RNA sequence: GAAUGCUAUAAUAG
RNA sequence: UAUACCUCUGCUUCUGCUAUU
RNA sequence: AGUAGUAACAAGAG
């Protein structure tokens, strides 16, 4: 019953039931209103008295130390370089692999900060670019018969994606079951 | 402990061995036939 | 400008070898060059000192294939390897490291050695450093107007003595030739406040990803922090 | 060697209100901070690479001198030998149930010390400080 | 909040438990939430935090 | 007569 | 084609976040 | 068949 839109971004269908409709029953609504939102918010900051600020300040100087390798802890993430779910730790080394052939360096710099400013920025390129792997067949020498062996030598390939591609798996959510 | 550095992997390990080898040299740890080798090695990076 | 001034004077190594040590402190090179050149005359400085200076099997210095300096230079080495090759040395000869990191090291001497560029007087300067060092390492304090102040004990043959001077005064008529000289005579003073600047992509994501009733992001930034919405 | 040369005392039933209280479940042989310890814990293990030389480092030096010489004589491996004296340097100090007992040499024995509804008397070996008497 | 119940009255406790939590909370609702905590945060802050839930409010 | 605040591969909880 | 009555495999056939730390 | 239960296994691959 919200404003429902199409992003000009991802050409989706976007749904909006903030500032909305009230509900006419006790079916679950998501029809939230900001300025209740801010109202109780405001009665929070009041009763506990410049504490938002002072957690704004902590985290923010907490971000400033914080390194890269702090998102090499998560389990399971959603690689976008090969569209499924990888190791955190590998999860981020693709990324960055990826981000340095897009000219972003921002992770070598260790803050969470720079590698973070290259993950918005990396939204801007036109087309992103990121190695896969392919097979060669190659022949090896060896004590054999006919006097050789193939086996298949792994090599990196620069793949490309556009824009929107990029965007859309960058906001892309891999589904699971419990 | 998590090491830190924002320099090459390999700059840090040619400088701890090229450091190890100058001492071990001095020291009489190493030789001079392997300390040819030594820097000699090293030099090739 | 500085910008261009650096690239005719010094080396491609000694001015990345500067901006990685200036950059580790967090300072960009482009907006405080002064800095940047202040480092680069501290690295040229300690690299003539030991640019010919070998020791042999039998353990003498000579001017020079062959490979095994007499000085050990630690300015210009990132801040992990500079230490560890200081604590390394220390350990080895069997000294007390220095609290404060050094500039080079006599392995014929075995002690440690501060050098220190100033702009006005040598001899005052090395009291200055005298305060926080004391007797833990060699100083070797130079300046700009032709006057040396080393420690009693000075290795630096006269020889050698005359090269800092010669480029001590060398680049400083260069920096006059181009009226250049008059940029680091000011006090340049900023701090590098951390921005974080977003792209258009986003922007445009952030401007779609607000409650209704709002044009873009701006407006519902100032609705929060302005209007106040008790009852 | 605390659970050896101990004496047990009485089991008692009636009623015990254990309180929950953030405690140390380990005694140190020196408390630090744990950027404190990590120093402490470089300068015997691996000098070179302990980085710049903090006020602690003196503070220690007995200790630091004391382990070294101790741990000399050894083939284990150095990073087993690092989390051994992380784990009697760094605190490990957490909440837990406690009713008439807080020193680490009783916390450690916290299971046998009571329940809701009994209690159980027990003397810990070796020594006891005397700011804890 | 037991002792502190007004005399001769009834204190009472809702054992409660909110359906369907993940699918009706907003992202644009959290955005808000953001930007008023850090009210006294500098810009390039604000601008940080901000980013989270945005990307959420146009998940795929 | 107090403290010292952190970071696991299990399990549980939400 | 076929080798193959052979060879390889037994969470990888998408297993999240947070707290107890 | 059966296990099982809102969808699977009851072998998969060169």
């Amino acid at each position: 019953k919200g404003k429902q839109y199409i992003s000009d971004v991802t050409g989706c269908t976007m749904v909006d039931p903030t500032n909305g409709p009230l509900p006419e029953d006790n079916e679950p609504s998501a029809y939230a209103q900001l300025d209740c939102v801010l109202e109780a918010l405001d009665r929070m900051d009041e009763e506990h008295p410049g504490l938002f600020q002072a957690a704004s300040q902590n985290a923010m100087e907490t971000l400033m130390v914080t390194t890269v390798d702090k998102l090499t802890q998560g389990r399971q993430t959603f690689d976008w370089t090969v569209c499924r779910n990888q190791p955190a730790a590998t999860a981020l080394n693709t990324t960055i692999t990826s981000f340095r052939l897009n000219d972003l360096n921002g992770a070598d710099k260790g803050g969470l900060i720079p590698f973070c400013q290259d993950i918005i920025d990396s939204l801007d390129r036109p087309e992103m670019t990121f190695f896969s792997v392919k097979n060669i067949k190659k022949k090896l020498p060896a004590k054999n018969r006919k006097g050789f062996l193939i086996k298949r030598i792994p090599m990196k390939v620069k793949d490309k994606i556009t824009k929107v591609e990029y965007i859309k798996r960058a906001l892309s959510l891999n589904t699971m079951t419990k | 402990r998590k090491p830190v550095g924002q320099h090459s992997m390999l700059e840090a390990m040619a400088h701890r061995l090229r450091m190890d080898a100058r001492l071990d040299y001095e020291s009489g740890r190493m030789s001079k036939d392997d300390f040819e080798k030594a820097m000699a090695h090293l030099g090739e990076i | 400008s500085m910008d261009t001034f650096i690239t005719r004077n010094f080396q491609t190594t000694i001015i990345q070898k500067a901006k990685n040590t200036m950059a580790e402190f967090s300072e960009d090179p482009e907006l405080q060059p002064a800095m940047l050149f202040n480092i680069c005359v501290h690295l040229e400085v300690c690299y003539v000192i030991s640019d010919m200076n070998f020791l042999d099997e039998e353990g003498k210095a000579y001017t020079a294939q062959n490979l095994r300096p007499q000085y050990e230079v630690i300015e210009g080495m990132p801040r992990t390897i500079a230490w560890m090759v200081q604590r390394s040395l220390a350990q080895e000869h069997g000294i007390e490291t220095p609290k404060y990191l050094a500039d080079l090291f006599d392995y014929k001497t075995k002690r440690f050695i501060e050098v220190g560029i100033t702009k006005g007087l040598a001899d005052d300067y090395f009291w200055k450093k005298k305060e926080k060092l004391g007797n833990s390492m060699e100083l070797m304090i130079f300046s700009y107007n032709q006057d040396y102040s080393l420690s009693n004990e000075s290795s630096l043959d006269e020889e050698g003595k005359g090269r800092v001077l010669s480029r001590l005064t060398e680049l400083q008529a260069e920096l006059s030739l181009k009226n250049l000289w008059q940029v680091l005579i000011g006090e340049e003073d900023v701090e590098k406040g951390i921005d974080f600047k977003l792209g258009q992509t986003i922007s445009r994501l952030r401007d779609i990803s607000v409650p209704a009733g709002f044009s873009n992001f701006e407006g519902m930034r100032s609705y929060i922090d302005n209007i106040d919405p008790k009852g | 060697m605390r659970l050896d040369n101990a004496t047990w005392g009485r089991i008692t039933f009636g009623p015990v209100e254990r309180v929950r209280k953030r405690v140390l479940l380990n005694p140190l042989t020196k408390e630090m901070p744990p950027d404190e310890a990590s120093n402490v814990i470089m300068e015997i293990l691996f000098p070179k690479e302990a980085g710049i030389p903090r006020e602690s480092t003196w503070i220690h030096r007995e200790l630091i001198k004391e382990k070294r010489e101790k741990l000399k004589g050894t083939m284990i491996t150095p990073i087993v030998l690092a989390y051994m004296l992380e784990r009697e340097l760094v605190a490990r100090r957490r909440f837990l149930p406690v009713a008439g007992a807080t020193s680490a040499e009783f916390i450690e024995m916290l299971h046998c010390l009571q329940g809701e509804n009994w209690r159980q008397i027990y003397h810990p070996g070796g020594n006891k400080l005397t700011e804890s008497r | 909040m037991l002792s502190n119940c007004p005399p001769g009255g009834i204190s009472m406790t809702v054992t409660g438990d909110n359906t369907k939590w993940n699918e009706c909370l907003n992202p644009r609702i959290f955005l808000a939430m953001t930007e008023r905590i850090t009210r006294d945060s500098p810009i390039w802050f604000r601008d940080f935090c901000s980013i989270a839930p945005v990307l959420f409010s146009n998940k795929i």
